[PDB]
RNA sequence: GACUUAAUGUCACGGUACCCAAUUUUCUGCCCCGG
């Protein structure tokens, strides 16, 4: 009939969907050419159309949703809406009359992603009760049909005995290598080939971008493992990571996906857990995990849609991400300078713990100390609310921040863990970004701020550390009137100085590698996209991209930022902070450090930092600090508020 | 001891369906509705119920204002010092309390001298419960120090009484499109609104602050607080149904959609539309009566039907009758019905951390109200979901998207700003204003301290309600097909709007310690002034300018919150008096209430200057419409009484001065149809309006004008007409009839009458319009829009409808001084000659006597082309241009204004005599461009063997067969597209497909003006002969002759007879036969222009051929051309090409050279007699004496006993009639040769 | 009273029903011989 031929065109609209060579971009015109066949020809026949029409179009409905990719972090509500509508379609192609096989492969392929998606509206007793009913229906097909096997190893994961089915599971070559990893795992209970398929899996997880779909489960398979207190996960978290850490490499862009964290918390637990030299190497490994996780930021779809040579890297990256996404469905650690030391801090979400990794340079001793955060965390976000609402008048509640981070953080001031003439860079993780760390107090009688023993330095990650300019210094000021107008006319401020109202082109136009670049202008933060956080220059400002893209003549520059980090970075609505400041940034245009407030401070007091650094550029911050009122904070929190605001990002 | 307390609303609270704590997790809805009023079922019906606020949600509103009443003090109340309280329970201790605190909590430095206990607690321990007996679970009322019952509603009771189901949104800001919505029911505050509890207190030293906070609860349930101390729609369905039954009875089951948007249109025109009969009737001419009210119902006219139904609902008003039966027919009409979306839009709803904020010591902290007026700037729509869908409790696989949509009202029907969109709206401009903001997160355990978040937590806004309340104006809107530019099939939709100039209550509350200069600058942006637009933007279609509103009467008084605290909680912070806080002046103020005289002003403020002012730039420009502009109001058409087949659309405008619509409507252009002229002008130039579709689609018209991903980047606002003063009569009737092409007449079904605004080239219509055009347009599409609106300037695009005839054509743009810099600093003869005719040539002396008409019958073969030419894109192959064309009269030509059935004033004493004036607009003498075009067409259709686009095919004859019959297949008009199109229907268009040239009226320019006639009552008129009805009958006289082809009548000077036979013929002939019209002279000059677009290269050439054919070959115009009248000559002045050139007359002979080898394609300094129709063809429109050669023709008389006959000649019709003189098929050859002798026949 | 709260913790004023669509395309107010 006219419906058939309909349904076949649809079918091989479907077929050419299905194609793992198809673009994302065509495959969504594809099903909708597909669905508008199939919803209009159901329009017309109503209930009366045939099973056959009913799985065409669940099995459209089934790629819609595999076309919707997560915006955010949560799941998206169409990706759900997609698959449940799929549901509701082949669920008239169940209750009408090979058809029904057909019918319950798609069914239940839409459910096992419905489920992992959505656990309350398709949870695992609802989806093991008819994934079992395709069983005994037929759908044990592996030979032919990706899709059962899918089937058969979700049942695998639900504790249903999948014995018999396991030996054609192993020979079907459809099968990938976590499937017949988990299949080991979890049918035969072996450890020994569920270790060799899973390697093969890992091996393979180099290639293929994080954003497909085998990254998921591959994590998800070691989350199971870890829950199962199995002995494989350790491994097989370690090893997964390696293959993260592999394919981050192919602007610091991350591809976002749930499980990324959890598999850093994974590895990163892992090697704690196997942590004379051996105990050392993996307290090194767990400071290259740090590292790795805080290299690059994830950015949201989103953001990743709404951002020129990196126009190009970018969306080839994006068009990469996004089409493995429908594919799955159709400076060395040690090389730091000797008197220093660096604390590499790691925030497991897994475990509740905060992890410091310490890298004695004189020792070249590896030693890691744990810290509860979530206390922490609430102060600073006492400290971070009261400060958006009161900003100085809040120094109350970064004292008792301050007092928090050294009790919370109590090596930092023991000797065995920090020594103590030693430098300290700081790598910190999440919201210890946005802590003074430079500043903490330790949990005792007339503690001592932590700059008065270590000169502080801080890093977004190790691997924004540079090796290394003239000796001119610029003034790029795009600030009100009312403040700096004295620290305008200083005489050693250059001739590419832009004193007011410098514009984003004066930024790119420096190029003879200032000795001291001070760019005072105000800082604007995109809430999602790091890379659209922004000076507030002229012309329209210079955001975090442009200064990537444009600025080239900051090479070995010392930049004192007049923008509070608060202004450049988004406040934390979540213990995650993977926004990098406009400062680090300038950190990969290859600037030596940046020096700014981490908080809002009176301009008087920004001032008196660049004048006290127009002279011996190479002072330390933190001897600034304690004569600048640093080490009074029970006498006055307020001049203690504003000498600990400013910190050094960067390193030598 | 028992304080009762009178729970009082002053704007629609959020209502809850109720569920228990533990029931309440399985319920979104529910759980995002925690702090609203509950609702419970108290029946098994699911219909009625009772409301109540439950005292825990009393309780936590009476906390938190403790909590800021001790901040206000610094921890204190009336001098007893209070602790930082309890917010935080152990779980290992105890149970969690059934609500935890994600907000942050106001602390202060403790100053009390003990710590508080069971023995001694401060006010705040006393009235937060710590110290009692009663716990976490509820065991009897006697364990509570503290204890707040339930708010029990004070008014069974309907859940659809109270509530009405609302979907919310939240706006993506950088899309502009909604992310997800959810639902809430919006109980009516102004009926059931007051809510009384009882709070018991047994601890008398928290009284005063317990009271106090009574007096300082602001919100409560989504709605400003006083806390005082103290079935005819399912007959009218079923009536709906059998109506829209009745139409698919009829095959006019589409009309149920313009009926039910007509019907509902009828609530504007009172009951007294539908009781005195004052629908519109149709034409005489119809015996069907009008097209839609006279389709018969159960075998009555729809127009008694609807009398029948109005008389049986009369109880529930014309307004509800006419809403919901035009909603029931919408409504029925969709679902037989049934673009196609795949997925519909996401209903979406929705760490335990104590956040002590402690605001420093001695810091002001005031409240800032702003009270002003909300005047709607433009149009306005509050979109709100169908009501069948809104049903609370009862709110609604294949996604049936609606059609139809209705504005936000209350239950009085008043418009409604409300608190949600303003709230959205003054987010949005915040977030603008601070240049960063979050995007709403909706379940954060922390708040979110962006500065757009912390100050709108600051913010309180109220609803606002018009007192007006007569009902919405429906905008219909069409998507036009880009292929074939005509209407999409079941594209119509509409929304509803409120009239622009509605004023709206505005109230915004700023509860802070200083008064942000971004709240101020958007206050501003918001503000209208002296030389300033107000620009706020609320509801939707701000794409279609529909809901920019204006700040008006703006007045910030400022609470002085730490030493006016009592003033402010005796006050009530004047929650339900800010209507009377804008009328009162400075001296009836109350005592907390001060002016603040702090307002900055716009250019003080650098979130206004840098980010609102920029946002939008306003684009302000004249149109100049020398032409009668017809954007037609369809629906209106159907529903007022002037019997009007096409009206010009107006609107209907609030006047604030007057509290009232303003009587006379304002005509205008759409702001859609201003926005979608851009959009195609854009389109058609960038290629993109050809694209199949446009899902995340990156396109410059998408990045423009926005997709159903993105919003659009440019507004567009009403062109609104501002010179209907001028005109004596804006309204102008003209009349356009379709002419048989066979029989030479019109077609008495096909007459059809516009009613256009008179504009015309001395006279334009100036059509004052603005677009915006958002921050961040690129250069090139910057340049595109500018392109776009140069294409609207040089008349590519006529405004309205009927712009191929000459309708809406624009004269020109002025571009206001108010436009941004940038955007205004961006923006012969045809040598042929007919050899004539034998038979005239060799007459000396004019013997012989010939038909006024001949036929032309040219071959079956009509070559209809299935490669339309598309019109989404102007090809470069093909060429657009404009031809300035200059009409000579030959003889005089007539042709009657026709509106004015008595233009010369002569039926008074002439009764039932026609008389016209010549077509005139505003005075000056036009010929119309239909009647230009009808007759190139009719002249194009003949040289390119085009089929009979206009045949009266049912006209039977007197035989076996109508004519549609006897006419041969291939010449019936071209239907559809699937076939393929003539010639002439593919360029001049079906109804199908719009045609490629457009004809512009013919403005008068020079020559004697009237044929000056002495004796006559007017001397420029000129009493005609009568002109009677063509006989078919005489070119086919038997059944076997066919159709034999398209009717021409001859260049004669036969008008001279007509003039000399003045005097005879107003006293032979009957008035009422014949008529006298204005008739111009010979000699005189008209120049019009045909705009062509996407023209074959022979196509340009046939029709510059078909205008000018020759030196010896004119075309016959107007009323009287079987009396010799309207012989008139087209002589191209100029010819443009754009992509804008002058074309040489070398390409233009290239062109005309090029269409006379497709015409010998088809066949099978060019000589167009060599093809035989051709040949035939251009005798028939040879013009003789242009010589020595006066062809006497004329028709034969009747019999021997008739006037104008002269003796002897037996020319008469009984000699020609007979088949005994001549055989009938002789009579036909004759009939079919041009200029064959008559007399003497050949 | 109960319906119908839970109490040392309710940012839901925490969320613009938003976003896309030209009421238009075609049509000469024309005109002679038989009830
Ligand atoms: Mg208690
Ligand atoms: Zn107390
Ligand atoms: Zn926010
Ligand atoms: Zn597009
Ligand atoms: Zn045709």
């Amino acid at each position: 009939t006219r419906e058939d031929i309909d349904r076949k065109e649809a079918e091989r609209l479907l077929d050419e969907a299905f194609n793992p060579r198809t673009k994302p971009v065509d495959r969504k015109k594809i099903i909708n050419s597909a669905l508008k066949i199939l919803i209009g020809l159901y329009k017309e026949k109503k209930d009366d159309l045939t099973s056959a029409s009913f799985i065409s179009i669940a099995r459209a409905y089934y790629l819609v949703s595999i076309t919707i990719l997560p915006k955010g972090t949560t799941i998206p509500e169409k990706k759900k809406e997609a698959l449940r509508k799929g549901i509701e379609f082949i669920d008239r192609a169940i209750n009408k009359f090979l058809d029904s096989q057909r019918a319950f492969r798609i069914k239940s392929v839409l459910s096992i992603e419905f489920n992992r998606i959505d656990r309350e509206k398709c949870d695992n007793i609802k989806l093991k009760n008819l994934l079992n009913e395709a069983v005994d229906k037929g759908c044990t097909d592996f030979d032919t049909y990706e899709w059962d096997i899918q089937i058969a190893i979700r049942l695998c994961e639900l504790g249903v005995d999948m014995e018999g089915h396991f030996d054609n599971l192993i020979k079907s070559n459809k099968a990938n290598d976590l499937q017949k990893a988990k299949a080991y795992y979890f049918i035969k209970k072996d450890d020994h080939k569920a270790k060799e398929h899973m390697d093969k899996c890992t091996a393979s997880l180099k290639y293929t971008p994080c954003s497909h779909r085998l990254w998921d489960e591959t994590v998800g398979f070691i989350e199971r493992l870890k829950g199962d207190s199995s002995t494989l996960w350790r491994d097989f978290a370690i090893k997964t990571y390696r293959s993260c850490r592999v394919q981050e490499k192919e602007l610091r862009l991350r591809w976002y996906w749930s499980r990324h964290r959890v598999l850093y918390d994974m590895a990163f637990l892992a090697v704690k857990e196997q942590a004379v030299n051996v105990k050392q190497a993996k307290i090194k490994k767990l400071a290259e995990i740090s590292d790795s996780l805080k290299s690059r930021f994830s950015l949201r779809l989103s953001d990743m849609e709404k951002m020129d040579e990196s126009n190009h890297e970018f969306k080839k990256f994006l068009d990469k991400c996004v089409t493995a996404y429908q594919d799955g469905y159709v400076l060395e650690l040690t090389q730091v300078p000797e008197g220093w030391v660096v604390v590499h801090f790691y925030l497991n979400k897994l475990e509740g713990m905060g992890n410091a990794i310490v890298f004695d340079k004189c020792a070249n001793s590896w030693q890691y100390k744990e810290f509860q955060y979530k206390e922490l965390f609430e102060v600073f976000l006492t400290w971070q609310a009261n400060y958006n609402l009161y900003k100085e008048n809040a120094a109350e509640h970064l004292v008792t921040l301050c007092k928090k981070i050294g009790e919370t953080m109590p090596f930092l001031f023991c000797d065995n863990f920090i020594p103590n003439g030693k430098d300290v860079l700081f790598v910190p993780h999440d919201f210890l970004h946005r802590l003074p760390l430079h500043g903490s107090i330790e949990n005792k009688t007339n503690g001592k701020l932590f700059l008065e023993n270590h000169s502080c330095c801080y890093l977004p990650a190790w691997s924004f550390a540079s090796e290394k300019t003239s000796d001119e210094y610029v003034l790029l000021k795009n600030f009100d009137q009312g403040h700096f107008e004295t620290l305008q006319n200083n005489q050693i401020w250059g001739t590419q100085s832009v004193k007011d109202g410098a514009s984003s082109d004066d930024l790119e136009n420096i190029r003879n590698n200032p000795r001291l670049l001070t760019i005072l202008c105000h800082g604007e933060a995109n809430m999602s996209n790091p890379f659209r956080s922004m000076l507030k220059l002229a012309n329209g400002g210079i955001t975090y991209l442009e200064i990537l893209n444009s600025v080239k003549g900051l090479k070995g520059s010392q930049v004192i930022l007049g923008a509070c980090e608060t202004d450049l970075v988004p406040p934390l609505s979540d213990v995650m902070d993977e926004h990098y400041s406009v400062a680090t940034a300038l950190l990969l245009i290859g600037a030596a450090g940046v020096v700014g407030t981490m908080w809002k401070v009176r301009s008087n007091k920004t001032k008196s930092l660049i004048e006290w650094k127009l002279e011996n550029i190479e002072y330390k911050l933190n001897e600034w600090q304690k004569e600048t009122g640093g080490a009074a904070y029970k006498d006055h929190p307020p001049t203690f508020y504003r000498s600990i605001a400013f910190r050094s990002i960067g390193f030598p | 001891m028992n304080i009762t307390v009178e729970l009082t609303f002053f704007e629609p609270y959020r209502l809850v369906e109720w569920f228990d704590w533990d029931a309440r997790k399985k319920s979104h809805s529910a759980m995002r509705g925690q702090a609203f009023a509950q609702w419970t079922w108290k029946g098994k019906g699911r219909t009625a119920g009772k409301s109540f606020i439950t005292g825990t949600l009393v309780r936590s509103a009476v906390i938190k204002a403790v909590e800021e009443l001790l901040s206000l003090n610094n921890g204190k109340w009336e001098g007893v010092p209070c602790c930082n309280g309890s917010f935080q329970t152990d779980e290992s201790k105890g149970k969690k309390p059934s609500f935890l605190r994600k907000r942050h909590t106001l602390q202060w430095q403790a100053n009390n001298k003990n710590i508080c206990d069971k023995e001694e607690a401060c006010p705040f321990c006393i009235l937060l419960g710590r110290f009692d007996n009663a716990g976490k679970v509820h065991e009897r009322n006697k364990d509570y120090d503290i204890h707040f019952s339930n708010f029990d509603l004070d008014h069974d009771l309907r859940l659809v009484d109270i509530a009405s189901g609302r979907i919310l949104n939240r706006v993506d800001f950088d899309t502009g499109k909604a992310k997800d919505y959810f639902r809430t029911w919006e109980a009516d505050y102004e009926t059931y609104g007051t809510y009384t509890g009882r709070i018991t207190l047994r601890n008398e030293h928290a009284k005063k602050l317990l009271l106090a906070s009574l007096g300082f609860v602001d919100k409560l349930c989504g709605a400003l607080c006083r806390i005082e101390v103290i079935d005819h729609n399912d007959e009218l369905r079923k009536q709906a149904e059998v109506i829209v039954e009745a139409f698919k009875q009829n095959d006019k089951l589409e009309k149920i959609r313009i009926l039910a948007d007509a019907i509902r249109t009828l609530r504007l025109h009172g009951e007294g539309v539908i009781e005195k009969d004052e629908l519109p009737d149709g034409k005489e001419e119809r015996d069907k009566g009008h097209h839609l009210w006279d389709i018969k119902v159960q075998g009555t006219a729809l127009r008694t039907k609807l009398k029948e139904l109005w008389q049986s609902n009369k109880d529930i008003g014309w307004r509800k009758f006419t809403e919901m039966l035009g909603s029931n027919l919408y409504l029925i009409y969709k679902k037989e019905t049934g673009r196609f979306r795949i997925l519909g839009d996401t209903e979406y709803y929705s760490s335990d951390l104590f956040i002590p904020v402690t605001p420093p010591e001695g810091i002001e902290t005031k409240e800032w109200i702003i009270v002003g007026r909300l005047k709607a700037a433009t149009p306005f729509y509050f979109g709100v979901q169908q009501p069948s869908d809104s049903i609370p409790g009862k709110e609604k696989l294949v996604i049936n998207e609606h059609t139809s949509f209705n504005i936000l009202l209350d239950k009085e029907n008043r418009y409604r700003i409300p608190r949600s969109a303003l709230r959205g709206a003054l987010r949005r401009d915040l977030r603008t204003a601070f240049g960063s903001g979050c995007n709403v997160s909706l379940g954060g355990q922390i708040l979110c301290n962006c500065k757009v978040c912390i100050e709108m937590r600051r913010i309180t806004l109220k609803d606002s309600v018009s007192d007006f309340s007569e009902p919405p104006e429906i905008r219909y809107r069409i998507a036009k097909n880009p292929g074939t530019a005509t209407v999409e099939d079941g594209s119509l939709f509409d929304i509803e709007v409120g009239p622009e100039g509605l004023t709206f209550p505005f109230v915004l509350r700023y509860r802070g310690h200083k008064f942000p200069e971004q709240l101020s600058s958007v206050i501003r942006y918001w503000e209208e002034n002296d030389g300033k637009n107000g620009m706020a933007w609320l509801g939707g279609l701000d794409s279609t300018g529909k809901g920019r509103f204006a700040l008006k009467d703006i007045k910030i008084f400022e609470w002085d919150l730490n030493q006016k605290i009592n003033e402010y909680i005796k006050e009530r912070g004047m929650r339900g008096k800010e209507k009377e806080l804008l009328e009162m002046g400075e001296s009836s103020l109350p005592d907390g209430l001060i002016p603040y005289k702090f307002f900055e002003e716009r250019e003080c403020l650098f979130p206004y200057k840098e980010n609102l002012k920029p946002q939008w730039s306003e684009v302000q420009y004249t149109i100049e419409v020398g032409s009668p502009l017809l954007t037609a109001d369809t629906i209106s058409a159907l529903t007022e009484p002037g019997n009007r087949d096409a009206i010009a659309y107006k609107k209907r405008v609030y006047n604030d001065g007057n509290n009232a619509i303003e009587p006379e409507p304002r005509f205008a252009v759409k702001s859609e149809t201003h926005r979608g002229i851009f959009r195609t002008a854009v389109g058609r130039r960038t290629g993109d309006l050809g694209k199949e579709d446009h899902e995340d689609c990156t396109c410059d018209m998408c990045i423009i004008f926005g997709n159903e991903h993105e919003s659009s980047k440019i507004r567009f606002e009403d062109l609104e007409l501002i010179n209907g003063n001028e005109f004596e009569k804006l309204e102008k009737h003209i009349d356009h009839v379709a002419i048989d092409r066979f029989t030479g007449g019109a077609l008495d079904k096909a007459k059809f009458d516009t009613y256009p605004l008179a504009g015309s080239p001395k006279k334009p219509l100036k059509l004052k319009g603005r677009f915006w055009i958002k921050k961040g347009f690129s250069g090139d599409h910057k340049l595109l829009i500018t392109t776009a609106l140069s294409d609207i300037r040089d008349g590519l695009y006529p405004l309205g409808s009927k712009g191929g005839v000459g309708y809406g054509w624009v004269a020109g743009i002025s571009i206001d001084d108010n436009v941004p810099d940038d955007f205004k600093e961006m923006i012969i003869n045809n040598d042929y000659v007919h050899p004539g005719h034998q038979s005239p040539k060799q007459d000396h002396k004019n013997k012989n006597i010939y038909y006024p008409h001949y036929f032309l019958d040219s071959g079956s073969k009509v070559y209809r082309e299935k490669d339309i030419i598309t019109h989404e894109e102007f090809t470069e192959e093909l060429l657009s241009g404009k031809i300035n064309c200059k009409l000579e009269t030959l003889t005089p030509l007539i042709i009657p204004d026709t509106s004015d059935e008595n233009g010369l004033k002569l039926q008074g004493n002439k009764p039932g005599h026609k008389n016209y004036k010549f077509f005139n607009i505003n005075g000056e003498l036009m010929i119309p461009g239909s009647e230009l075009r009808g007759m190139l067409r009719t002249h194009f259709e003949a040289l390119t063997k085009s089929c009979f686009a206009i045949f009266g095919e049912d006209s039977t004859l007197s035989a076996s067969k109508t004519l549609g019959g006897k006419l041969d297949k291939a010449l019936h008009p071209c239907t559809g597209l699937s076939d393929g199109l003539c010639p002439g229907c593919h360029l001049f268009g079906t109804t199908d497909y719009k045609g490629r040239v457009k004809f512009g009226f013919a403005k008068y320019e020079n020559g004697p003006e009237w044929l000056i006639t002495r004796g006559n009552n007017p001397e420029r008129s000129l009493t005609l002969g009568v002109l009677e009805s063509p006989r078919p009958a005489f070119s086919i006289p038997d059944d076997e002759s066919e159709i034999p082809g398209r009717k021409f009548y001859l260049h004669h000077n036969g008008w001279r007879i007509i003039r000399q036979k003045q005097l005879e013929i107003r006293e032979t002939v009957q008035p009422e036969r014949n008529v006298t019209t204005e008739v111009m002279d010979k000699g005189n000059v008209f120049s019009f222009d045909v705009r062509f677009e996407n023209l074959r290269e022979w196509e340009l050439g046939l029709l510059l051929q078909s205008l000018d054919p020759g030196k010896n070959i004119a075309h016959k115009l107007g009323k009287g051309k079987p009396y010799g009248f309207g012989s008139v000559k087209i002589k191209i002045d100029s010819l443009h090409t754009f992509k804008i050139k002058r074309v040489p007359q070398s390409d233009i002979r290239e062109y005309i050279n090029k269409g006379y080898q497709k015409l010998i394609e088809w066949s099978g300094l060019p000589q167009w007699h060599v093809i035989p129709h051709i040949d035939k063809l251009y005798k028939l429109l040879w013009v003789p004496f242009l010589s020595k050669l006066e062809p006497d023709v004329r028709y034969p008389v009747l019999n021997e006993e008739s006037k104008g006959y002269i003796e002897g000649s037996d020319y008469t019709y009984k000699k020609l009639g007979d088949k005994d003189n001549l055989p009938y098929k002789t009579r036909v050859k004759g009939l079919t040769t041009p200029w064959s002798p008559w007399n003497p026949f050949q």
